[PDB]
């Protein structure tokens, strides 16, 4: 049916909930944005993604998401999308009658770079991180107090720059399982160097500051 | 399910009288009669029932060869193959045509016929087929790749790979051959051995003459490389050779240079 | 009914409820003294734990018996305890000593203890005598840590230079600390290279010394060898590539440092740096020298009082050198593309002489040497291979016409096989007490397996006739062929997949009794023969 | 030189993850692909600990993973695309702890 | 001469059922444009790849499909006519 | 069929329909046209089972009289995935057998 | 006798240094490979 | 407008294998670098010629096949022989005659034989490597050539105890011209000191040549 | 230079022992020693080709070297 060009390159795209629970279109996520299309006469939406402040980054570099997640309640609904730093957003979508108006974007926390992510329904968050351990969240609060600035496609923003947010720790996600994942072994050697008979095997993995060498043994701990 | 309401004299007669039954116009009487001799050879022997069926080979029509060659195979399947093998490639001898392109026939029948059993007699037949292909008459050449298709996917996983790829060595020269029924048996020879003996194998021979100046190599190699592209697109990835850069095209792969 | 005995091996048979009949009995060997058995409680569910020199817990786990010992040390005698601060646990009592015990994770392989690190581990050492570790780190896209110090204090440089209330704030720009495992690290560029070396206690975990690298100096590979002129003193070499640049490749060079450890391998003394024109990806010891390959130039280097010192270098191997191994005066190695190559020294003529090599591209990632013939490897797209040498080859060569735009002999590839996963470590060893070697190796992904050898026929050929059975009966879950699944890229040669065929014990009982009809054995017998295999190799 | 292969320790990376109501009961579980393995692992609501309910083998490269329920469905499928040029549709059944495959429609040439 | 123009009538067919096929005249630059983005997919799908490229790189995997997503357009330069 | 060259395969994609063989063409693969080791089942495109043609022959077209497979060589060499397997043609060898008859009877 | 092989075994390792024979009783540096300057001749 | 092959041979990487026709191509710097690539074989060298493949007067005077041996043992060789020696003696009475009458048990060899020439007696044939292609004289060309320094057990004829009597010569005319890098004891190689042959005597020592992972 | 002629020889001496007779010096790349078909026996001289003019420059000296059942062998030019 309907074809129509972007204006950059978007990388992946979120499902909105539509029918009768909220407006039925598609979440865009490109570099540096997140953009709302459907198809009708609803025009494009678009919101800069939030940097962070005073970052040591190369300035060259864009930004992306590289997974998200949709939390549908009966009531409402929001997504949670994580940036190539391990920023988690809220996003949540503002609709004046039919259409929607703006998107609105709300730093959440910062969790390890996932490859997935599943809120499941009784509060918790699964983070499937794409090296290293694993990690089940459990959902204290929703983002919704405690003073903290929220950005919007709405709000009027100057030629060059963007907005920007500062990273926190853990306020909104409360740690509660945690599992292993011997994910990526770069390195191994089998040994015996703690003069119990058994070989222990001694490896490298992980990728950059979560790497570990682990020493791993044979029996229950 | 009754042979023992016969003696073994009537099933001998009664078998030389079904060759005749292969001059049969309609198709079904002939595989009939094909299933036939294999029944009566598990009642009075692979060798009686064999001799008569080799000895069937010296007719002139096809018909009637193409059959036989077909019953010799179907024996030697039910009656396991070191029972009839001996004899068959003993017949190979004979200077006779018609009755060397019949051993051969049934040797592509019977490793059709026997699959992944094929593993066990595929160092007693590598000789005779090497034999044949290096022959000068084309459709020796024919039939024995046509032995090549049919043997090289029965013992695919079975690590056979040195007889199949010393095959290779006498089938790869005969693609330059243009009769039809000729090429069509070769390509289906190496389309078999792409599964046995894999595409790097292939696309090893292939590399030199994809680009060769003559039309008539190149589009003949052409084609092969196709078949090879069709059926093992995927596997092709780590197996390209390195091209280096020119001018203003960059061809070098560089993501599997990478070093970890 | 689980017996012991005074030699030491623990017998779990079956006994009939209604009857009284033992069946079955499964001896299994653990521990050198009398084992002592103790009913405990684990999971709500009634498990048994037997005490001989190591302890060993018997339990079922996703209704699957499991055998596995305590990683803790011998005790006398033990029993179940449930309190308030522990539901299930263990009361024993070693000599002149009583402990309670709790067992968190069931159902495990490994336990395992992690110690941090800066960067992504490309290699390590094991020093002999210490027991130490040397392991190098390296990121691309990275900062080191003084160009790090360097680049905040150029940015809050710059927020004063914005606008007389910001320096504050640059104070505390500089003050506060976000921890880089848990907010990532700052990316730099393409081209940008943090690399460390650090020497490692492997019991302990502390880090015993650490050198920090140049902001565009990254280690690929590492050392430690005594160089025999100069007698016994312990050398580490480092080897460094300068400026790297990977899509597309360009380097501006390389450097080999040396070090000396000191202090019974406590520290590193900083010795020379010697400038290479390729990255040094490859080094290895090799008779009192060591062979260093640098690009696609396999040298010999001495140590010198200024710097290395170069003799006999090679000039014939295809593309980009990856790895090296040695046996003897025989040098096995590994093109980035170009597969294995063999390689033999003489002394008295000072070369290196390609002598065999292979017939296939292979993408190898690394590499191990069964014996003096035989190689096996790994390749990046998730295989290993078995190259063995054939018996006429004569190593005696002395440096036109080679076979096929390479070496005029060639090796015979003997065994293929389609992991899944890439490998990148390959090493024979035994991994428990009392069983037999094997091949280990450990995938990206962070899978383990072995590849173990079958020592007669009649195994081989009921396992082959076992993944046989079950490639028909029991396909593959996503419709996906077996035989095509494991010759992804060569064929499959010779290896019996035991993944397939230990999903036996998952089939459904009229299956597992029509399979275990031909191969004329009653289900327990097949379980039992999937079982003992895995018993005397593995865990 | 016959070898066999076994495997210690399963992979343990992730790469995809679908949520839902796979059992077919009011519980939540999370169904992984280990890249070459598929596993269903359900989290306990009070206790808090993820616990490994199914780990099955599949033989292939799993590249992309999603849930499905019919209209006016309790439970969900599984829809597997795979490298094996056929789409596999999964149903979990607790009674017997096993994948069970309910469809598998053939439209391409594998890898 | 009518033999060349049936072979070439069914090598175009079968270029345009499966992309990238040759025939006797594929020039240098099909031929390798064909096999990179054949490689970028296969790179895509094997997920162990995938975790190389990304480890040897400092990357994320979303960031490393979505790189090689972008090379497939021109993967070796400009068409050399 | 192997034995026609001027015949073509439809080879659009293949759907739910199963396809069968009259009693000439029974217990034969319909692509290399082999009477052993039968490995896969038939199936044929949407268009091929429309309406009166629901159940006639893949390879000839007559009444078709049990179920049509692929043998184990077609399988290994994955000729069961190029498409639909049904014959969208006479050819000339059918036509001239017809005109043959007619002329004489 | 024994002494004989190890004497052997050392000039070996001198044939491996670079050293050249040429020199009856006397060695000489080869240009090809790389020696340190100070050194002036080879260790017995 | 084409290269001619000189400036195509200092091109290639490797010009050994530039050929007359190769500037010929419609690309021929990938054409040199694909034949200098590694493990690829070349194109049948009868491309080229008019005279069409196995055609050729050579082939007329080909011998029969002969059987390997494990099948002579069985004695098949034998038995039809005989069989086929005596059914050319009978006319075609005789032979439609014993056609109603037949007779059996004649040429039956038992099976633990037949069985035990296949499963027991069967020996591996000589293979040969990947690349090597066969081509029309191959098997009357495939004597080869043996290098100086390496003396076949008949080349006897000299009866000499072990150096070579040609050398009390050759140390006296010179080293020949025609091989640059020959070494043959005394003119330039040890009976200076003689350590090279210890060297391979110590190394020989030192190896431990047990195939990991056979059959026991 | 590159091939020779070489008389005064015993009929067991043959083509293959020739070529490793002469290869011995260098090698010869094609051999031609006669068989007369008629008796069925070899008169004793020869023709040697070998790769370029290294192989034919020694021959002459090679043929010193050579001695067959007791006996000389000529080698010269051709
Ligand atoms: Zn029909
Ligand atoms: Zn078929
Ligand atoms: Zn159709």
């Amino acid at each position: 049916k309907y074809s129509e060009p972007l204006e950059e390159h978007g990388n992946f795209l979120i499902t909105v909930p539509g029918g009768s629970d909220g407006p039925s279109g598609v979440l865009i996520c490109s570099e540096n944005y997140i953009t709302y299309k459907n198809f009708g006469d609803q025009p494009d939406i678009r919101c800069p993604i939030p940097r962070r402040r005073n970052d040591l980054d190369d300035p060259e570099r864009g930004m992306i998401f590289v997974c998200s997640a949709t939390h549908k309640t009966k009531s409402m609904f929001f997504f949670l999308a994580q940036t190539e730093q391990g920023d988690i957003f809220k996003i949540t979508l503002e609709t004046d009658e039919d259409m929607v108006t703006e998107i609105r974007l709300k730093y959440f926390d910062t969790v390890p770079v996932a490859a997935a992510m599943c809120v499941l329904k009784t509060g918790f968050l699964f983070v499937a991180s794409e090296f290293g351990n694993h990690y089940l969240y459990q959902i204290a609060h929703l983002g919704d107090d405690d003073e903290e600035p929220e950005f919007s496609s709405a709000m009027p923003l100057e030629e060059g720059d963007t907005f920007f947010f500062q990273p926190r720790p853990l306020k909104n996600l409360v740690l509660v399982d945690e599992l292993d994942s011997l994910s990526p072994i770069l390195f191994c050697q089998i040994a015996d160097l703690a003069n119990e008979d058994t070989p222990q095997l001694y490896v490298a993995c992980g990728r950059g500051p979560r790497s570990s060498l682990r020493v791993l043994r044979h029996g229950l701990e | 399910r009754g042979a023992e309401y016969v003696s073994a004299r009537e099933w001998m007669r009664i078998c030389f009288e079904l060759l005749e039954l292969l001059k049969a116009h309609k198709k079904a009487i002939r595989r009939a009669t094909v299933n036939t001799f294999g029944y009566i050879a598990k009642a009075i022997g692979p060798h009686d029932v064999l001799a008569t069926l080799l000895n069937n080979l010296k007719v002139q029509e096809r018909q009637n060869r193409v059959c036989t060659t077909v019953a010799i195979a179907i024996v030697a399947e039910t009656c396991s193959p070191f029972t009839v093998l001996p004899a068959l490639m003993n017949e190979y001898r004979v200077p006779e045509l018609n009755v060397q392109n019949g051993v051969l026939k049934s040797l592509s029948f019977l490793f059709e016929y026997i699959g992944e059993m094929g593993k066990d007699y595929i160092y007693a037949v590598t000789p005779l087929l090497e034999d044949a292909l290096m022959d000068r008459d084309l459709v020796h050449r024919q039939t024995a790749s046509a032995v090549v298709q049919h043997m090289s996917l029965g013992v695919y996983g079975f690590g056979c790979e040195d007889s199949l790829n010393h095959l290779l060595n006498y089938v790869w020269p005969n693609v330059f051959e243009t009769s039809p029924h000729v090429i069509q048996a070769v390509m289906g020879a190496l389309e078999g051995l792409r599964v046995a003996i894999g595409p790097c194998r292939m696309l090893q021979y292939c590399l030199q003459g994809l680009f060769h100046p003559a039309r008539k190599v190149r589009d003949v190699y052409w084609k092969i490389y196709n078949s090879i592209y069709i059926g093992s697109q995927d596997a092709l990835i780590a197996h390209y050779p390195r091209i280096y850069n020119d001018d203003k095209n960059t061809y070098i792969r560089y993501e599997l240079d990478y070093i970890l | 009914l689980n017996i012991g005995l005074q030699n030491g091996v623990l017998l779990r048979t079956v006994l009939d409820p209604v009857t009284g009949d033992l069946s079955d009995t499964r001896t299994r060997y653990l521990g050198s003294r009398p084992v002592k058995l103790f009913r405990v409680r684990m999971q709500g569910q009634e498990a048994v734990l037997a005490m001989s020199s190591r302890s060993w817990l018997s339990y079922s786990y996703q209704s699957r018996f499991h055998l596995t010992p305590l990683s803790y040390e011998t005790l006398e005698f033990a029993s179940g305890f449930a309190s308030e601060q522990c539901p299930e646990g263990i009361v024993a009592i070693s000599t002149n000593t009583l402990r309670i015990l709790a067992l968190e994770k069931l159902g495990a392989v490994f336990n395992q203890v992690a110690f941090p690190l800066q960067y992504t581990p490309r290699k390590f050492v094991i020093h002999p005598e210490s027991n130490n570790l040397i392991i190098i780190e390296t990121d691309h896209n990275a900062y080191t840590e003084a160009t790090k110090a360097q680049r905040k204090q150029q940015m809050a440089e710059e927020m004063v230079e914005a606008a007389e209330l910001a320096a504050e704030m640059a104070a505390a720009f500089l003050n506060e600390n976000l921890p880089e495992s848990i907010f990532g690290a700052p990316k730099a560029g393409n081209g940008q290279w943090a690399s460390v070396i650090r020497v490692m206690n492997p019991i302990q975990g502390n880090t015993l010394d650490l050198v920090q690298l140049e902001q565009n100096e990254a280690a690929f590979s590492v050392a430690v060898c005594r160089f025999s002129n100069t007698g016994e003193d312990w050398y580490v070499l480092v080897g460094v590539a300068k400026d790297l640049i990977l899509n597309p490749r360009s380097v501006a060079g390389g450097f080999v440092y040396t070090y000396k450890l000191v202090n019974n391998g406590e520290k590193l003394e900083f010795l020379h740096k010697t400038p290479v024109e390729e990255v040094p990806a490859a080094i290895a010891p090799f008779q009192g020298r060591v062979l260093i390959g640098v690009g696609k130039l396999l040298r010999v280097y001495d140590l010198g009082k200024k710097k290395l010192l170069r003799k006999c270098e090679n000039k014939h191997i295809a593309n980009y050198i990856s790895g090296i191994q040695t046996i003897g005066h025989r040098v096995i190695v590994s093109d980035v593309q170009e597969s294995f190559i063999w390689v033999r020294y003489k002394r008295n003529e000072n070369q290196l002489i390609i002598f065999a090599d292979d017939t296939y591209p292979r993408w190898v990632t690394t590499a191990s040497l069964l014996d003096y013939d035989t190689v096996a490897g790994a390749d990046k797209f998730g295989n290993i291979c078995v190259v063995r040498l054939p018996p006429n080859t004569n190593d005696e060569v002395d440096e036109d016409r080679g076979l096929l735009n390479g070496a005029s002999q060639k090796a015979e590839v003997i065994m293929n096989y389609h992991v899944g996963e890439t490998v990148l470590s390959l090493q024979k060893t035994t991994l428990i007490p009392g069983g037999s070697e094997s091949l280990v190796y450990t995938t990206l992904s962070g899978g383990i397996g072995i590849l173990v050898p079958f020592t007669s026929h009649e195994d081989h050929d009921f396992f082959q006739h076992v993944e046989m059975h079950l490639r028909s009966e029991h396909p593959p879950l996503c419709g996906r062929d077996h035989l095509s699944f494991r010759s992804y890229y060569f064929p499959v040669k010779n290896v019996i997949d035991g993944d397939l065929c230990e999903q036996f014990n998952s089939m459904e009982p009229n299956k597992q009794k029509n399979v275990s009809e031909e191969l004329d054995r009653t289900p327990p017998e097949v379980s039992k023969k999937l079982e003992d295999i895995r018993t005397r190799y593995a865990f | 030189m016959f070898l066999y292969n076994l495997t210690l320790q399963r992979a343990t990376g992730i790469s995809f993850a679908i949520h839902g109501n796979f059992s077919g009961t009011k519980q939540q579980e999370i169904v992984v692909s280990r890249g070459k393995i598929l596993e269903l692992l359900r989290p306990d609501p009070n206790t808090g600990k993820v616990h490994t309910l199914l780990t099955v083998e599949v033989f292939g490269v799993i590249r992309s993973l999603m849930a499905f329920r019919l209209t006016g469905g309790t439970k969900d499928y599984i829809v597997v695309g795979s490298d094996s040029g056929r789409i596999v549709i999964l149903e979990y059944q607790p009674s017997k702890n096993m994948f069970e495959k309910i469809h598998q429609e053939t439209f391409g040439k594998s890898g | 001469m009518t033999d060349r123009y049936t072979i070439h009538s069914q090598l175009e067919h079968l270029q345009s059922k499966y992309i990238g096929t040759g025939h006797a005249d594929t020039t240098k630059w099909e031929w390798l444009v064909n096999q990179h983005r054949d490689s970028y997919c296969s790179y895509m799908g094997h997920f162990d790849l995938l975790n190389y490229f990304a480890i040897a790189e400092n990357e994320s995997k979303a960031r490393v499909r979505f790189n090689l997503m972008e090379k497939m357009l021109q993967p070796c330069g400009p068409p050399a006519d | 069929a192997k034995h026609h060259p001027d015949l073509i395969f439809c080879r659009k994609q293949a759907g739910v329909a199963i396809g069968r063989l009259c009693e000439k063409c029974d217990g034969k693969c319909v692509i290399c046209d082999s009477y052993v080791r039968p490995c896969t089942l038939v199936r044929i495109c949407d268009e091929c089972n429309y309406g009166s043609y629901q159940g006639r022959c893949v390879i000839c077209g007559g009444p078709g009289v049990s179920d049509a497979y692929y043998c184990k060589e077609c399988t290994i060499q994955e000729k069961d995935r190029d498409g639909c397997p049904k014959i969208v043609n006479l050819g000339s060898s059918k036509t001239d057998l017809f005109y043959e008859r007619k002329k004489y009877g | 006798s024994p002494t004989r092989r190890r004497a052997l075994d050392h000039y070996l390792t001198l044939r491996s240094s670079g050293w050249i024979p040429d020199g009856r009783g006397r060695w000489v540096k080869d240009e090809n490979v790389e020696f340190d300057s100070d050194e002036e001749e080879p260790p017995d | 407008n084409r290269f001619t092959v000189a400036e195509l041979k200092q091109l290639v990487a490797r010009p050994d294998v530039v050929e007359m026709h190769d500037v010929t191509a419609q690309d021929p710097k990938l054409l040199v670098h694909l034949k200098a690539t590694r493990n690829s074989v070349p194109v049948p060298r009868h491309w080229c010629f008019k005279r069409k493949y196995l055609q050729g007067k050579r082939g007329i005077e080909k011998p029969p096949f002969e059987l390997p041996d494990f099948i002579k043992r069985t004695g098949i060789q034998e038995m039809r022989e005989a069989l086929q020696e005596k059914e050319e003696q009978k006319t075609m009475k005789s032979k439609m005659r014993e056609k109603v009458r037949p007779k059996m048990g004649k040429i039956d060899i038992d099976y633990q034989k037949l069985h035990d020439a296949f499963f027991k007696w069967q020996t591996k044939p000589k293979l040969t490597i990947h690349g090597d292609l066969y081509y029309e004289g191959k098997e009357f060309e495939t004597r080869l050539k043996k290098k100086p320094g390496d003396l076949s057990d008949e080349l006897i004829s000299l009866g000499m105890p072990v150096p070579p009597p040609w050398l009390i010569a050759m140390q006296r005319y010179g080293p020949p011209p025609s091989y640059p890098n020959l070494k043959i004891p005394g003119l330039n190689s040890p009976i200076g000191t003689n350590a090279a042959e210890f060297q391979t005597k110590t190394e020989e020592e030192e190896i431990d040549r047990t195939p990991w992972g056979e059959l026991e | 230079d590159a091939t020779v002629y070489v008389g005064g020889l015993d009929e067991k001496v043959s083509e293959p022992l020739l070529w490793e007779l002469f290869l011995q010096a260098g090698p010869v790349v094609n051999t031609h020693m006669p068989k007369d078909r008629v008796t069925g026996q070899h008169q004793g001289y020869g023709f040697v080709e070998f790769l370029s003019e290294e192989d034919a420059d020694y021959a002459i000296k090679i043929m010193n070297m050579i001695k067959l059942y007791g006996k000389p062998i000529r080698v010269n030019k051709a």
